[PDB]
């Protein structure tokens, strides 16, 4: 067994291999998530596909359960194993306590799995950040994030990946109460932010909503073509 | 160039225990005050963003019905020590049918705090306050990343720790009441934090001999603020 | 006993340049049939079969452990398996459970792939191989099948008379058994083609 | 200095520096003084604090009814050997139904602490155990050190500024083997006022006394019952 | 030994005797067979006296850790499932345990039945013990879902009295609890020799 | 440099320095001599009084391994009594398995292979102790062995380990240990360790003697007080 | 073959009073048909407010006492106080269950004072179930002592009988008389009666002789 | 030990004024066969304690080996400490109980006599782990035969001299020669005092057969 | 012992990690493999490297490895590291068939191996594999499939991809000549001989220098056919006849 402390302290009180892992998050593709009162809206930007090749194998929005969606950024190799370990714990939770897994419970399993993994021997920490979005029992939509050090943290809106603070500064001046009035109105709140990011000219964007009773539903590039037609049309007549 | 994790200094202390003492100077500040009427215990939150939900983070968390806690420094590895304390108070109730005393909770955690190495991997970078009411009345303890704990009467831990301790030695006396100890703590937190004081940046919790561990919420809390 | 819990009978018989194998079709629990299409002969490559009889659990268990080890053999090596080689492979698999033994008795029949020569053998429940030149039998109604084969076998037989001999050997012996019956399937292989036939037996 | 990194590495002069640095850790803790008569064994400690409102860190611990210890160094390794100390006393009482003798206890500690002073990536135990106890042979004062070398002695003192306490003990140890419990203690209390700055001495909240006695179980006195012992001392001459 | 439990419109009623025997010798008459797991859960004792006392005190430890982590209380169906899994790992080693789990839940009342063999069933009425078959007949007669509270007390009180009259291993006093909305409330504890004068006239 | 950090590396001229560096630590311990007489072995250790505060009879550099086998150590005292524990334990496995008392040619063989085993790996260091083993049997006579920190053992008619090693064994060969019994040896053992260690280096020192042979009936024990007082009476006649 | 158990006799008895507790036992160790010794009491003083009695297989009784007394010292070194009476009875219930599938053949009664200075008596089975009672008898003659104390202490089956609390003087002669009758009929009941009394002052002891068949 | 092959028989022991005396015979039986007729069943532990044993003799040589090493290693420490007889009695009690719990007992029954610090000690140790103290002990059929002769003297006279104790043992060894099929007319008497541990030679009893002429 | 440790697991201060990028640097050189599909059938075109005149030319293949009974793989990189992976997912497909009695889907065979490959990049202090490899195959859920593995541990579905030495030049030409769902398994073969005409600097296209294996779906067969050296060169010259026609007429 390879027994060696990888993550040790600094002479000023920091962790080098943790703050090196946060740089690897900062060059993954941008994922943006907001929440409404009945429908949640989340969608990655910068799909960057070769546009003559396969696309159903490159998806970065999956399902942990029927009520839990999960997007991420960072390096995708360490990401699809955290998902597969999360799909087991939420499935073994049902063999215990009978309810479906609340969105708060599955974030604590991922964050605790990531903290003890910055503690053990011979292990570099994970280089991913994630957004866990779900609608639990009694219909309360909420989301969370997860730092590579393992600090789960709720929000009303979020944006991670490369070009995040450029969106995160844009969202707070853009998040109003009346922006979450309708379902398709909140989708245009996402579409303006990703257009204020890396290019996202309609073919590089991919959104997916959840109406608190359905599974995750990806709209094909016809509604995003329709929404970016009418979000740009409202900007062309206002200015 | 690279030492091991388990090396003494020429001045004799250690390297990474002493480095972890420096790490809790980056955490948010926290104040606990022991009073014979009961233990009051407060913290700031350090809200970063307006889009952030404020109540999702916490620093006060309870261990048992009569013992509260307060964490500083890092947060993600504080939750490991909290879970070991909750299990320890329930094993003591299961085998002895009573409540574990506040001091004996602390040494049950402090034995865990210095156990890293290369067999069986770094010291924990948190600092904790333990407020509780056992059969010797209200208690207030403070542990270390080094695993050294000692009973305090008014301990202030965080980034503004040494600035608050000086302003706290002048107002504390042995015959306080709990109604004025709560007010005396928020005067100190009003000085040291960055943003203005309101009902969302801070939170409190008091433990009493009569009732159990009670955490204040945003309705009964701002009557202290408007009557500061 | 243990072997009498489900019944079963497998017969193999050697011909001129061809070899035939036969088995019954009944699946049941000690008195009570459940179905009449239970598979007991399994293909292991072209021109090489295996028959299993005994406890119904270990019939389906050994036939899947062996296929697990067979496909690893035919990919690590570029060729098909010899009939003599598979006899050593099956005997290794059963002897590993020397004290936890599988309750089955395999029967292997097939043609050697390069020189088309027939091969028959049988094994006990802990792996003692016994090659013969005329016939091998296994199952509950063993003694009835010896009286058939010792009285009917001829040395050099074309595939027409080979089929008629093994058919009368199975139909008369299994009818004398109680826990075996409900139809007989016959595989007769040869170097150019293969033939599966089902016989008109007593459903009694 | 490349010979200054791991416990395994010998110096070219032949002195392992990691052991010599753990001697610096025991010199950081506050002083404590142990001594014995013909029939008693008394050890006296001097506490410290951080602020004036924080409590004072205790140093005298109770191992058994006839053995008590006093620590100096980092407190976490002190409790690591303390829980080893309690365990080795009550199982001998479980097996043989007798008090485990003191001189046979310390040799278990010397074999315990020598092991991490020879492996790779293993620190020594920085601790300052003064041990007082009873065999069937009367009182015993033992000291240890992180070099796993225990010493039989009749009066010693370890901690910060302890050389001044040793000079007091040498010029008065002819009187120690005669006196009763009363001025045996305040012989040792005159050693702790020697190791202090010239303004504060013994203000009844930083000093502790532990006695095991020929018909007396090991007893710790703390900050109120110190005051009968502490009265009856003269003023500091200047 | 005779315990019973039934749920109705106003919560759940739990009753039991108090006699614990040792062969033909009666050890005690004041054994509390309805132990108090929480302020919101109750558990009965049938079969092994120490086997039901241990594994339900171990359950009360486990439910407390669930509340400190999740910041709400465990459901009744989840609490019975934890008990059924801990007992199953000692199957065949000879544990005697036939308890019941009661308590109010977010879905309303809750009533479950846990054996030492691994049975876990819900239901409306249950009766466990050596004299349990004496309790079913008198309880099946006067049971309704729409019973009043004073009528549900006198149903379950007399039903224990009819079981202790026929069974030789049942007797003592009749404990009686009431699981309500907020939590359980102890009703009474009547002696059988006092009820014999009451129910005769 | 870099060729002398671990005990797993040779030098570019083919020797191990971590063993040689641990041999240097022996010459800071004081002096332990032991010679064998015609019918027994007599040890002798001069003991430095470091301060007045220590007790007469402390921290003995002269152990007792088995009922007949004795040990006198020189080196880092923590490693001395650690080697004394395995040698005390090795003789117990011989008597439990083979029935009788262990001979010295086997006992010093099993210990030296245990000392040699730490001169091979990077995970452990070499011991910093050299020591002597002496005994007496009725079927084998007196025996005297000595073990360095490398793991080499030999027989001796008399040996010396400590600070002044050559300055001690220069006067040992002036004696005649082949014919003297272990009574007049005791006076001659003490005398050759008064002439060493000038009073400039140490103020005062302590004599500690040991003793085995058929005069002690095979058992190993310390000398009585009166006999070593005769040797301390025979102390101050070396000024002539 | 080698049977791992044997029955060694013994009879213990406790009574909880208003401010006292009395624990009594005989002093005969015997098995088979023979007498080993005529002096082997069961009054074990745990603290100065708690006395345990241990009947059954005597080899388990010597072991279990030494296990408990180790665990009181481990309590005090970790908590800086002594165990109360209710904490011991809760602890020993876990010790007995810990060997569930190879049990101690021990009967146990713990008699002592609570935090309020009242009497308390706990009674155990060999597996580890318990309850607090007013009086329990345990051992060989337990079936002969329990009905007699239901009459006098419990005041059962009597009409127009008053309810006076048990004075200490009344309870002592009640203990001394009930072992005289048990020595007449049981063959394991011994020769001296070791009575131990737990009050607010301390643990008193008393030895009263019996017949020696 | 599932089945004891070569066994011994009864071992007696009684206190007196300033010491304990223990006697046992010198026969190792094998079923009903007297194979080994010159063995010694008494071990002299160091200077103030003493051990005799019954039951399986191969297990006795094991405990003779283990207790031998526990005395050898302590005396070479130079502590000035030694094991009291009740310290060995407490150790040996734990050794029995910790071994029946593994269902693999030592088939013995052992009597520990000892005189330390001015008083006598006499201890019993059973195979099952049952231990007690008494002024007189007896194992085997001696618990039925010789044990009533021991108690009827010690109740009428609590203190005994050494000559009174030594006379009272040889009477009890005579009775065990008459009424026991596993006895042998060759025994040895061991005695601790303040002076030390002393074991006497193969003594013999004198028998009376005058009733054989009564038809 | 911590002086000799090389720390093949840690991050770099710029955020990325160096060890697998050195491996994917080595995956560029030493080999050329490509695949193509649009219709019924899928092919693997691989170029041989050691073309010395003293070799036996046996084992039915050189860089093609039959994995299941209906799928195969082509490998690139360190050949010795390849032999451990190829007989590792060979029994991943067999332990699936033992468990479910059904042939394994082609996608979740790739994910099973790429988790073993990912683990060495993440803990253990261990040298990762410098091996990237292709995957062809058929299943009943989606038909003909084509995947690509990377030494980091991440896979991807494709339609035509090369991992050669001039693989960027091949991909730039595959997305210059292509048609979605109309390239039959003769036009793809003519396109395959066109692509490795470009990326192979050894000109004139020696028929012994390349290897081509096709996977066609026959009803219950899924025939994996390594086409022999008698029909390569007629497909070589067929590319040569049309290029002299197209150049002269333009």
């Amino acid at each position: 067994s390879y027994d060696r402390a990888i993550t040790v302290f600094s002479p000023d009180g920091h962790l080098f291999q943790v703050e090196y892992a946060q740089e690897a998050v900062k060059k993954g593709s941008t994922a943006v998530g907001v929440r409404g009162r009945d429908i949640v809206v989340l969608g990655v930007e910068k799909k960057s596909v070769a546009k003559l090749q396969d696309e159903r194998t490159v998806r970065k929005i999956c399902a942990l359960d029927d009520n839990v969606c999960m997007a991420f950024a960072g390096l995708t190799a360490d990401a699809r194993i955290v998902i597969n370990r999360a799909r087991v714990e939420c499935q073994s939770h049902r063999l215990t306590v009978e309810d479906p897994v609340t969105v708060e419970y599955i974030t604590r399993y991922i964050a605790s799995l990531k903290q003890r993994y910055t503690q053990s021997n011979g292990r570099r920490p994970f280089g991913i950040s994630a957004l866990i979005v779900g609608f639990d029992f009694d219909g309360t939509p909420r989301l969370y994030q997860t730092d590579p050090s393992g600090t789960y943290h709720a929000w009303k809106a979020n944006a991670i990946g490369r070009g995040a603070k450029s969106v995160r500064e844009f969202l707070e001046k853009n998040y109003t109460d009346e922006a979450i009035e309708t379902d398709d109105l909140t989708i245009k709140l996402v579409i303006k932010a990703l257009l204020e990011v890396v290019q996202s000219g309609g073919k590089n964007i991919e959104l997916a909503v959840m109406r608190r009773d359905q599974s995750l539903k990806i709209l094909n590039p016809e509604e995003i073509e329709k929404y970016v037609a009418e979000i740009e049309k409202e900007k062309e007549e206002n200015e | 160039y690279d030492r091991g994790v388990n090396t003494f200094s020429p001045e004799g202390r250690l390297f990474q225990v002493e480095y972890a003492i420096e790490a809790i100077k980056l955490g948010s500040t926290a104040i606990g005050i022991q009073t014979s009427e009961g233990v009051c215990l407060a913290v700031e939150k350090r809200i970063t963003s307006p889009l952030m939900e404020p109540s999702s983070i916490e620093k006060i968390v309870e261990i048992d019905a009569h013992i509260g806690c307060a964490m500083s420094g890092l947060i993600a590895d504080a939750k490991t020590l909290i879970d070991k304390a909750r299990v320890e108070t329930q094993n003591h109730w299961f085998t002895y049918n009573e409540t574990m005393t506040v001091e004996s909770v602390t040494q049950a955690v402090s034995n865990l705090a210095l156990q890293f190495g290369e067999e069986d991997s770094r010291p924990f970078g948190v600092a904790l306050l333990f407020g509780g009411v056992d059969e010797k009345g209200p208690q207030l303890f403070h542990m270390d990343p080094s695993g050294t704990f000692v009973q305090c009467d008014a301990r202030a831990i965080g980034s503004a720790s040494e600035g608050a301790q000086s302003s706290l030695q002048e107002v504390y006396h042995k015959s306080m009441t709990l109604k004025e100890a709560i007010k005396s703590s928020l005067i100190i937190l009003k000085q040291v934090m960055e943003e203005k004081l309101n009902a969302t940046n801070i939170e409190l919790a008091t433990v009493q001999p009569g009732q159990n561990f009670h955490m204040f919420t945003k309705e009964e809390l701002e009557e202290v603020i408007k009557d500061i | 006993s243990i072997m009498s819990y489900n019944g079963g009978a497998v017969m193999a018989m050697k011909g001129k340049n061809c070899v035939a194998i036969a088995a019954d079709r009944r699946f049941g629990i000690q008195a009570q049939m459940v179905t009449t299409d239970f598979q007991k002969i399994f293909p292991m490559g072209d021109r090489l079969y295996i028959g299993l009889a005994g406890l119904a659990t270990d019939v389906q268990t050994v036939a899947q452990r062996l296929k697990f080890r067979l496909n690893l053999y035919e990919l690590k090596e570029g060729r098909q398996i010899k009939p003599y080689t598979l006899m050593s492979m099956v005997a290794n698999l059963l002897y590993e459970k020397r004290f936890g033994p599988y309750y089955t008795e395999p029967v292997i029949a097939g043609l050697d792939p390069k020189t088309f020569k027939p091969f028959i053998c049988s094994l006990d429940l802990i792996g003692c191989p016994m090659v013969t030149d005329d016939f091998v039998v296994s199952g509950t109604c063993a003694e009835q099948m010896y009286g058939m084969c010792e009285s009917l076998w001829e040395p050099n037989m074309d595939p027409d008379h080979l089929f008629e001999t093994i058919s009368q050997a199975m139909l008369n012996a299994v009818d004398r058994d109680a826990v075996s019956g409900m139809g007989v399937i016959v595989h007769i292989i040869e170097k150019d083609k293969i033939t599966t036939r089902t016989l008109k037996a007593r459903m009694d | 200095n490349q010979y200054d990194n791991d416990v395994t590495v010998w110096s070219p002069q032949g002195r392992i520096h990691q052991i010599e640095y753990a001697m610096e850790a025991v010199k950081q803790g506050s002083a404590t003084v142990g001594l014995k008569s013909k029939t008693h064994a008394v050890l006296v400690a001097l506490k410290r604090a951080q602020s004036e409102l924080a409590a004072h860190q205790k140093k005298i611990l109770h191992v058994d009814n006839h053995i008590g210890i006093s620590i100096a160094g980092l407190t976490a390794d002190a409790r690591l050997l303390c829980n080893f100390m309690r365990q080795e006393c009550l199982d001998s009482r479980f097996v043989f139904d007798r008090p485990l003798p003191v001189s046979r206890l310390v040799s278990l500690i010397g074999s315990k602490t020598q092991i991490p002073t020879q492996r790779y990536g293993r620190r020594p135990y920085g601790v300052g155990l003064l041990i007082a106890g009873y065999d069937d042979m009367g009182p015993h004062i033992f000291q240890t050190c992180p070099s796993a070398n225990y010493f039989d002695c009749r009066a010693m003192s370890i901690g910060a500024r302890s050389q001044s306490a040793r000079t007091y003990l040498e010029r008065h140890m002819s009187e120690f083997m005669e006196c009763n419990l009363n001025e045996l203690v305040k012989h040792g209390l005159r050693a702790l006022r020697e190791t202090l700055p010239a303004e504060q001495d013994l203000t009844t909240k930083n000093v502790s006394i532990g006695i095991v006695g020929k018909d007396l179980e090991f007893t710790i006195y703390d900050d109120d019952d110190v005051s009968p012992f502490l009265e009856g001392l003269e003023e500091r001459p200047q | 030994t005779t315990t019973l439990a039934f749920k109705f419109r106003h919560g759940v009623i739990v009753a039991a005797d108090s006699r614990a025997t040792a062969g033909a010798y009666i050890a005690s008459q004041t054994v509390k067979k309805v132990i108090e797991i929480n302020p919101y859960l109750l558990g009965t004792m049938a079969g092994g006296a120490a086997d039901c006392s241990f594994w339900e005190r171990l359950l009360a430890r486990q439910c407390r850790i669930y509340e400190l982590r999740n910041k709400e209380r465990i459901s009744v169906a989840a609490a019975s499932k934890l008990l059924a899994n801990m007992v199953y790992q000692y199957k065949g080693m000879g544990l005697s345990m036939g308890t019941m789990i009661c308590g109010w839940d977010k879905r309303g009342p809750g009533l479950y039945y846990v054996d030492s063999e691994g049975n876990r069933i819900s239901g409306a009425t249950f009766s466990v013990g050596s004299g349990s078959v004496y309790a079913y007949g008198v309880m099946d007669r006067g049971y309704s879902y729409d019973l009043e509270v004073e009528q549900a007390y006198d149903l379950a009180r007399r039903a224990i009295y009819q079981a202790t009259y026929r069974d030789a291993y049942s007797g003592g006093a009749v404990n009686l609890y009431h699981v309500r909305e907020d939590g359980w409330i102890r009703v009474s504890s009547d002696n059988v020799a006092d009820l014999h004068e009451k129910y005769s006239g | 440099t870099g060729y002398d950090l671990s005990a797993s590396t040779f030098s570019p001229d083919g020797r191990v320095f971590q063993v040689e560096y641990a041999m240097k630590a022996v010459e800071n311990s004081s002096t332990a001599i032991g010679i064998r007489c015609k019918d027994g072995v007599v040890f002798g250790v001069e003991k430095l009084v470091l301060s007045k505060l220590y007790e007469e009879g402390s921290n003995k550099r002269l152990f007792n391994v088995d009922r007949h086998v004795g040990m006198a150590v020189a080196g880092l005292l923590a490693d001395a009594r650690s080697l004394a524990d395995i040698a005390r334990e090795e003789a117990s496995n011989f008597r439990s398995n083979f029935g009788y008392n262990i001979p010295l040619k086997h006992l010093a063989d099993r210990v030296a292979m245990y000392v040699h085993a730490y001169t091979l790996y990077s995970a452990v260091r070499p011991f910093g102790c050299s020591f002597m083993l002496g005994s007496y049997s009725v079927n084998d006579g007196a025996q005297l062995y000595m073990i360095d920190p490398s793991g080499v053992s030999y027989g001796y008619w008399g040996c010396a380990i400590g600070k002044a090693r050559q300055a001690a064994k220069t006067e040992i060969e002036k004696l005649q240990m082949k014919e003297m019994t272990c009574r007049d040896i005791v006076k001659e053992v003490a005398k050759i360790i008064y002439i060493v260690h000038d009073e400039v280096k140490d103020k005062a020192f302590e004599l500690e003697l040991s003793w085995v042979g058929e005069l002690t009936n095979g058992r190993h024990e310390i000398v009585p007080k009166d006999i070593r007082e005769e040797a301390e009476k025979y102390a101050k006649e070396s000024l002539k | 073959r080698f049977s791992p158990y044997v029955f060694n006799g013994g009879t213990i008895l406790a009574i909880a009073g208003e401010d006292f507790a009395i624990v009594a036992s005989d002093t005969r160790l015997s098995e088979g048909f023979s007498i080993h010794t005529r002096d082997s009491p069961k009054c074990y003083k745990l603290t100065d407010k708690t006395v345990i009695g241990c009947s059954g297989f005597h080899g388990d009784c010597l072991t279990l006492t030494k296990i408990i007394e180790a665990r009181l010292k481990m309590y005090k070194h970790s908590n800086n106080k002594a165990m109360t009476t209710g904490a011991i009875a809760a602890m020993l219930s876990t010790i007995l269950y810990s060997r569930r599938f190879f049990p101690y053949y021990v009967y146990n009664i713990i008699g002592g004072l609570d935090e309020e200075g009242k009497g308390a008596v706990y009674s155990f089975d060999p597996v580890g179930s318990y309850q607090r009672d007013s009086f329990k008898a345990g051992g060989s003659a337990s079936a002969m002592l329990q009905p007699l104390l239901d009459n006098q202490v419990g005041f059962k089956n009597m009409q127009n009988v008053e309810h006076v609390p048990l004075s200490l003087d009344r309870a002592m002669r009640l203990v001394k008389d009930v072992f005289i009758s048990a020595a007449e009929r049981d063959v394991y009941t011994g020769d001296a009666l070791r009575i131990c009394i737990v009050t607010k002052e301390g643990i008193r002891e008393e030895t009263v002789s019996l017949r020696k068949d | 030990t599932q089945n004891p092959m070569v066994t011994g028989t009864s071992v007696l022991g009684v206190k007196f004024e300033g010491g304990v005396v223990i006697a046992a015979d010198m026969l190792g039986s094998y079923g009903s066969l007297a194979r080994f007729r010159n063995i010694s069943r008494i071990m002299r532990v160091n200077n103030s304690t003493m051990l005799g044993a019954s039951g399986d003799y191969a297990d006795f040589q094991y405990l003779k080996q283990v207790l031998g090493q526990m005395v050898i290693d302590e005396e070479l420490l130079g502590d000035g400490h030694s094991y009291s007889p009740r310290a060995i009695h407490s150790w040996l009690t734990r050794a029995m109980y910790s071994r029946r719990s593994k269902m693999n007992p030592l088939w013995n029954t052992m009597v520990i006599g000892g005189y330390a610090d001015g008083e006598s000690f006499l201890g019993y140790v059973d195979m099952l782990g049952v231990a007690y103290e008494a002024p007189s002990l007896a194992t085997g059929y001696g618990a039925y035969l010789a044990q009533p002769l021991l108690r009827e003297v010690l109740e009428k006279q609590p203190v005994l001299s050494q000559t009174e104790a030594r006379d009272l043992v040889e009477r009890c060894m005579r009775v065990l020669y008459y009424r026991d099929a596993r006895s042998y007319n060759r025994f040895q008497i061991a005695t601790v005092t303040e002076k030390g541990v002393e074991i006497e030679g193969p003594l013999s009893t004198e028998t009376n057969w005058d009733i054989a002429h009564m038809i | 012992s911590r002086r000799y440790d090389s720390r093949t697991t840690i991050f770099s201060p710029e955020g990325r990690l160096y060890q697998v990028e050195y491996a994917m640097e080595a995956i560029g050189h030493a080999g050329t493999c490509l695949g193509i599909l649009a219709n019924d059938g899928v092919l693997l075109a691989a170029e041989r490297r050691n073309i010395h005149k003293l070799l036996d030319e046996v084992f039915f293949s050189e860089k093609i490895y039959k994995l299941n009974e209906d799928m195969a793989c082509s490998v690139a990189g360190i050949t010795s590291d390849a032999n451990v992976l190829t007989n590792e997912l060979r029994l991943i497909a067999q332990r699936y068939l033992l468990q479910y009695q059904e042939p394994i889907p082609c996608e979740q065979l790739v994910t099973a191996l790429c988790d073993i490959k990912q683990a060495y990049t993440q803990f253990g202090g261990k040298r990762p594999f410098g091996v990237s490899l292709l995957y062809i195959g058929w299943d009943k859920h989606y038909g003909f499939q084509l995947y690509q593995s990377d030494p980091s541990g991440n896979y991807g579905g494709w339609k035509a991809t090369c991992i050669g030495n001039n693989s960027a030049a091949a991909v730039s030409m595959l997305k210059q000549d292509y048609k979605e769902g109309e390239m039959t398994l003769k036009s793809a073969l003519a396109l395959a001989i066109k692509v490795l005409n470009k990326t192979m600097d050894v000109s004139k296209l020696s028929a012994e220098k390349v290897e081509i294996a096709t996977l066609t779906r026959e009803n219950g067969k899924t025939v994996i056919r390594v086409l022999k050296q008698k029909e390569v060169e007629q497909l070589i010259k067929k590319h040569e006849e049309e290029e002299a026609k197209a150049e002269r007429e333009k």
